[PDB]
RNA sequence: GAGACCGAUAGCGCACAAGUAGAGUGAUCGAAAGAUGAAAAGCACUUUGAAAAGAGGGUUAAAUAGCACGUGAAAUUGUUGA
RNA sequence: UGAGCCCGGGUCGAACGGCCUCUAGUGCAGAUCUUGGUGGUAGUAGCA
RNA sequence: AAACUUUCAACAACGGAUCUCUUGGUUCUGGCAUCGAUGAAGAACGCAGCGAAAUGCGAUAAGUAAUGUGAAUUGCAGAAUUCCGUGAAUCAUCGAAUCUUUGAACG
């Protein structure tokens, strides 16, 4: 197939609707997110 | 024969000829003595 | 004084010796114009006055120069 | 406009004035009168590099690109994850690449 | 809305006027002599420096500014005669003492709390 | 959305229209709505407003005030409602000006012009009314 | 002091003319007791100039119409009663000299007119 | 009819009684200058003052919005405090 | 580190911001810079 | 100690910067083609109840006729409109008129 869960990191780790980026960190508004942190690990979006 | 004007007190910003009564006059100021001196060293590095 | 008043454009330039305008030309039919001053050229071009005719003519164009009266009237 | 800035008549007083060498309008019983014009740092002056019409204002692009650039797009809107991530509130619906009756 | 917001309206009286065409530096001086001193006393010091028996010091705006015995009053030699501020500000004392009259308050016993001189539109 | 291209989106020619507009497109602007008994009446909505009609003012300051119209003032876009008067420094009375768009009209003073601009409005939401109904 | 348009237009010419010279006289009168007391006379004598232009526009339109019906079938006109146009609409060709046409072109049109015709998918 | 344009030192010289005021014998040269408030409701009346104006009082949500009027920086200035 | 960023208090009244890309008339201490405003000189020279 | 000079603060001044606004400008696109001896463009003098400028008009002079809408104009004063009307309006439309001195300008 062409579409992976890697796929969907790198198209959307730059820029998400749920991203918020600060000065003292980068954040995510993801219900599916655990910790609220952008991170692969954390991404529910972006996970099967 | 030609006369030199210094810009300042009643000469300075004036457009025209000053109340001097000469035939011919020029006027001066420190930009002209500048570049008369970026001349003078030109003139001399060619000689 | 060298200037007077020009009947044709109004300003106080009628040398008297020459008698012709400096500005209009006033002897000559033609009034006087030069493409070296478009300043003098838009102050002395029409829609600068009154326009006493030609702001009325669009109208009858519009309606098309009909002559008449609308039927049933006075 | 190309006449901005240019509808004046002004010529520099001169270099041995205590005066910057700058164009200054002619006259003498108005305010307008000696003040610089015709320069970019002049106010009532000209624009340095004035706008104009030739900018190139569209872009030429190959056909074969936006063909490949509008499938991609078809099967990003076929992702699932990749619509919210646009930001749909995609989640009372099923079926992602949804499709209703064309009857309907 | 006066500068010297601190005092009771209740308790003071006010007085004021705006693009007055006087000299603003002597108007300073003379509003700075009198600053502080009673209002009768004051008065008359204004109406003798008007009649030319008591001088206005000059103490900031006092270049070139000649000799006169009547210095010795305030321990300066470069003294002047205000004769138009002088007569402004008499104007003004006035206004406020009519305005503590309309109030109640008592004029015999009125000090120059505040008085400040501004420049104007030229 | 605009589709006819003689109108124009513009709000620099739509507010000099409006506030450059003759007495006539005034009065066409400073149309008011009716009341309801009017409206299940006439079958209309809107009219325009004249100086002999009774309103109630239910937007602004003046919560519900009744009253008729003593003048409509179309430089300014105002009508002047009986009794809704404010006094200056004088005492001396003024009229307050409000909005046709801010009253309703209660009363509306009959004349055949008017019977004849409520008959065409009625006539032509009649038609459309039916032709939407079947 | 109001005269209306409509009833001046149903009047002869000595009817026109003595209400007019009435009116001209009540101008002057009025005039001269106005220079005192000019106030609701202002307005009465506005109101009577208003009334003069309206009878001499009556006059006027009623002798044009009389002289446009004595000339309905002479072949010049006076100027101006002659239509105003444009100058150029003036000098251009009259419709029927404009769509003249040679006796020739008239033949090959009569007898060779553009045919209606279609041509199938 | 519009604009990935400009927004009162910008955009046409002119958003204003602008080719106006004004200057030149003349050809010609040619500006500056927008904003109270929702509504003038633009401060009744008293007192001082020759007047200008000030102090009370008043309108307003606000006069810390008074037709020297939206907001009101810097340079520069006055008073008070250290 | 910094260019800068964020908050509190006062004023104020009608729109504005963060994030990813795009775009440009995008960053000032000088240019005897342009326009405007204001200083010391100075209550001085001076007002025949 | 005070005065004078300087620094910081609060308040008050001068000034119009910043923010916000915009019946203005600039650029592009589309439909159409219409000045004048039947006296043009332009210049001048007049006309309003109270007007200086701008605007309109021309001794019928902030205007007339006619047509449509249908109850105003407005800073003040004075008249309206009967409203069950050929009829207010600094209204719109516009086919009839008036149009002083000149200006191609023509005894
Ligand atoms: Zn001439």
């Amino acid at each position: 197939s062409n579409v992976s869960a890697d796929l969907i990191w790198e198209v959307s780790r730059n820029y998400n609707s749920f991203l918020v980026k600060q000065r003292t960190g980068t954040f995510s508004r993801d219900a599916l997110n655990l910790t609220n942190q952008h991170s692969r690990k954390h991404a529910g979006f972006v996970n099967d | 024969q030609v006369k030199v004007v210094k810009a300042t007190g009643a000469n300075r910003g004036i457009k025209g000829r000053p109340k001097g009564v000469k035939g011919r006059y020029k006027m001066v100021d420190g930009r002209m003595k500048k570049e008369m001196r970026a001349l003078k060293r030109l003139a001399k590095k060619k000689r | 004084k060298t200037h007077g008043l020009c009947r044709r454009c109004g300003r106080r330039s009628l040398h008297n010796q020459k008698k012709v305008c400096a500005s209009c030309g006033y002897p000559a039919a033609k009034t006087r114009k030069y493409n070296w001053s478009e300043k003098a050229k838009r102050r002395k071009v029409t829609g600068t006055g009154r326009m006493r005719y030609l702001s009325t003519v669009p109208r009858r164009f519009k309606n098309g120069f009909r002559t008449g009266v609308p039927k049933g009237a006075r | 406009s190309e006449k901005a800035g240019h509808q004046t008549s002004a010529e520099s007083w001169g270099t041995g004035r205590a005066v910057a060498r700058i164009p200054r309008v002619s006259g003498g019983g108005t305010h307008r009168a000696g003040q610089g014009a015709f320069g970019n740092m002049c106010r009532s002056g000209r624009m340095f590099a004035p706008t104009k019409i030739w900018r190139k204002w569209h872009v030429k692009i190959n056909q074969g690109q936006k063909r490949f650039a509008t499938a991609s797009a078809l099967a990003a809107s076929a992702v699932a994850p990749l619509l919210m991530a646009r930001g749909h509130q995609v989640s009372t619906v099923p079926e992602v690449p949804l499709v209703v009756d064309s009857a309907a | 809305r006066y500068a010297a917001t601190e005092i009771a309206p209740t308790k003071s009286a006010r007085a004021r006027g705006s693009y007055l065409r006087v000299s603003f530096k002597n108007t300073r001086e003379t509003a700075q002599a009198i600053n502080g001193w009673k209002l009768q006393r004051a008065l008359t010091f204004l109406q003798n420096v008007i009649d030319k028996k008591e001088a206005v010091p000059m103490r900031r705006y006092a270049g070139s500014t000649g000799r006169t015995a009547q210095g010795k009053q305030w321990g300066v030699s470069r003294a002047r005669w205000p004769v138009k501020s002088a007569q402004f500000l008499i104007g003004l004392l006035k206004n406020a003492e009519a305005n503590a009259d309309a109030k109640g308050l008592d004029t015999g016993n009125l000090i120059i709390k505040h008085i400040q001189v501004n420049q104007a539109p030229k | 959305m605009k589709v006819r291209p003689t109108v124009s989106s513009s709000r620099r020619k739509a507010r000099k229209a409006h506030f450059s507009a003759p007495s006539s497109v005034r009065r066409v602007i400073m149309s008011a709505p009716l009341s309801k008994e009017l409206r299940e009446k006439y079958n209309v909505r809107s009219i325009p407003i004249r100086k002999g009609d009774e309103v109630q003012i239910v937007r602004g300051a003046h919560k519900d005030k009744e009253g008729k119209v003593t003048s409509v003032y179309r430089l300014k876009y105002v009508i002047h409602v009986e009794r809704v008067t404010r006094e200056k420094a004088t005492g001396q009375t003024v009229p307050i000006g409000i909005h046709p768009s801010n009253v309703v009209i209660t009363k509306l003073h009959l004349d055949k012009d008017r019977e004849n601009i409520l008959a065409r409005i009625k006539a032509g939401r009649e038609q459309v009314a039916k032709a939407k109904g079947k | 002091g109001k005269v209306k348009a409509g009833q001046l237009w149903s009047k002869n010419k000595e009817e026109l003319t003595k209400i007019l010279g009435e009116l001209k006289t009540e101008l002057s009168q009025l005039r001269i007791q106005k220079i005192s007391s000019s106030g609701a006379k202002l307005n009465k004598i506005h109101d009577l100039r208003k009334s003069i232009a309206r009878v001499l526009t009556v006059i006027n339109a009623k002798q044009r119409a009389q002289l446009r019906l004595f000339y309905k079938n002479k072949k010049y006109l006076p100027l101006d009663l002659r239509p105003k146009l444009t100058r150029a609409l003036r000098r251009r060709l009259s419709k029927e000299d404009a769509s003249r046409v040679l006796e020739k072109t008239k033949k090959r049109l009569t007898h060779f007119p553009q045919r209606k015709y279609a041509v199938k998918a």
